[PDB]
């Protein structure tokens, strides 16, 4: 057996390809992903699910969003400017970060391999659980734009793991080998991968001709994502509140959080219908939230965001000197690519062109990964 | 007009209320030995230490009520479930109550 793992940020994914077939393994709680979340407490470790769970009673010896800082030094822009944001501690070991925290007592320190080498040997935990054989031979995904440094710390965290790193793959084109876009005949294929997660937003251009690729571009936002759409709901919802019952709710952290949670989950109901219901049965000084919202609400609350998604298009096109009439495909991933409406700015983009979506965007990493697992393995 | 789905809603909040009850439950313990541990047992650097292992699992009551919640967020009860829409507001003001038993805890040991 040989997997294929999507090493994400904020979720992990394991895949299988057996019986002609990838089968997405679902970790020992149910779930087709696992938080790449790792919690050090007074008895014990915890690693994805368990550990996202307890996040709010230990947000301190909780780890996540070690993607953010493996292989990188610790004066890399972007250590420095996600570090104001994590209630862990980030350490500076001779300028290589690493994570310090509180576990049985004694004050521990990790590089974020060591961290990234957990969430590996939860996914093939996971899919040991599934398979009921031994499992160490892996493909481990990461992002194109990942440097040697930042690609050699993550097939560590694998080999740390005891996983037999096949390859790194790099994740586009994992979806992108997934669609079978590198069994295509004869002239050379552009392929624009358009990856929107919950907190990141990642395009890629790549060409495929003879099974053969090559990355042309990689822009993105690294602050946009789903997140950034539940908060214009929240902010719609607020200034309803306020309208309705002259009631400000945005001091209550349990009134906003339970608002921001019916927010999130509307959300996804809005991509398979054109109306969400919400009901908060005593928000705020004892007063029912009941409202609703529509699709087009949704869509004008969020107008800026969703059309902002084509400046990392465009510019990833100007990077690779392609007219976006040389595109062949166009993959979406990440889960909030569900969107309708930004599924059709795309489209209405490649002058209605059609897309790669129909397998789950969240699983598509994986999914490729596996695929090609089987292959090397 | 009693109607056979409005069973399957009371269904999910009878689930729900029991669930509830595990954590009122895990908040009378809580209490319980706040009482014992502030009742004078031990140096006063220990109790610190005991006071903010007690902290952590009120912070986990909070949450595992916040987590009721949330899932209580989920339901749609049209105005004629007059039943459900009791029982589901019942439970809702019930945790929100065992919340401020919370926060009155959490509030006064381990800062
Ligand atoms: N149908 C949808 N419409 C709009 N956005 C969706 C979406 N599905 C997701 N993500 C996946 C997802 C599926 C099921 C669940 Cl219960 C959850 Cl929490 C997330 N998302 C967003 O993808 C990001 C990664 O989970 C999140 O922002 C999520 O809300
Ligand atoms: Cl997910």
């Amino acid at each position: 057996p040989a997997v294929g793992i999507d090493l994400g940020t904020t979720y992990s994914c394991v895949g299988v390809f057996q019986h002609g077939k990838v089968e997405i393994i679902a970790n020992d709680q149910g779930n087709r992903t696992t938080p790449s979340y790792v919690a050090f407490t007074d008895t014990e470790r915890l690693i994805g699910d368990a550990a996202k769970n307890q996040v709010a009673m230990n947000p301190t010896n909780t780890v996540f969003d070690a993607k953010r800082l493996i292989g990188r030094r610790f004066d890399d822009a972007v250590v420095q400017s996600d570090m104001k944001h994590w209630p862990f501690m980030v350490v500076n070991d001779a300028g290589r970060p690493k994570v310090q925290v509180e576990y049985k007592g004694e004050t521990k320190s990790f590089y974020p391999e060591e961290v990234s080498s957990m969430v590996l040997t939860k996914m093939k935990e996971i899919a040991e659980a599934y398979l009921g054989k031994t499992v160490t031979n892996a493909v481990v995904t990461v992002p194109a734009y990942f440097n040697d440094s930042q690609r050699q710390a993550t097939k560590d965290a694998g080999t740390i793991a005891g996983l037999n790193v096949l390859r790194i793959i790099n994740e586009p084109t994992a979806a992108a080998i997934a669609y079978g876009l590198d069994k295509k005949v004869g002239a050379e294929r552009n392929v624009l991968i358009f990856d929107l997660g919950g907190g990141t937003f990642d395009v890629s251009i790549l060409t495929i001709e003879d099974g053969i690729f090559e990355v042309k571009s990689t822009a993105g936002d690294t602050h946009l994502g789903g997140e950034d759409f539940d908060n214009r709901m929240v902010n719609h919802f607020i200034a309803e509140f306020k309208r309705k019952h002259k009631k400000d709710i945005s001091e209550n952290k349990r009134a906003v959080r339970r608002l921001r949670t019916a927010c999130e989950r509307a959300k996804r109901t809005l991509s398979s219908s054109t109306q969400a219901s919400i009901e908060i049965d005593s928000l705020y000084e004892g007063i029912d939230f009941y409202t609703s919202i529509t699709r087009a609400r949704f869509e004008e609350l969020n107008a800026d965001l969703f059309r902002g998604t084509l400046d990392p298009v465009e510019k990833a096109l100007r990077d690779a000197k392609l007219d976006k009439s040389q595109i062949h495909d166009i993959v979406l991933v990440g889960g909030s690519t569900r969107i309708p409406k930004i599924q059709k700015l795309l489209q209405d983009f490649f002058n209605g062109k059609e897309l790669n979506k129909s397998i789950n965007p969240d699983e598509a990493v994986a999914y490729g990964a596996a695929v090609q697992a089987a292959i090397l393995s | 007009g009693n109607s056979p789905q409005e069973e399957v809603e009371l269904k999910k909040l009878k689930h729900l209320e029991k669930s509830v009850e595990k954590i009122a439950d895990q908040l009378e313990e809580l209490n319980k030995e706040l009482t014992g541990i502030q009742q004078g047992f031990l140096p006063k650097d220990l109790q610190a230490e005991a006071l903010c292992k007690l902290d952590r699992r009120v912070k986990a009551t909070i949450e595992q009520f916040m987590k009721i919640l949330e899932e209580i967020d989920t339901l749609i009860l049209p105005e004629n479930f007059k039943d459900s829409r009791l029982k589901r507001k019942g439970l809702v003001k019930k945790v929100q109550a065992f919340l401020a038993e919370c926060d009155t805890v959490e509030q006064n040991i381990c800062q």
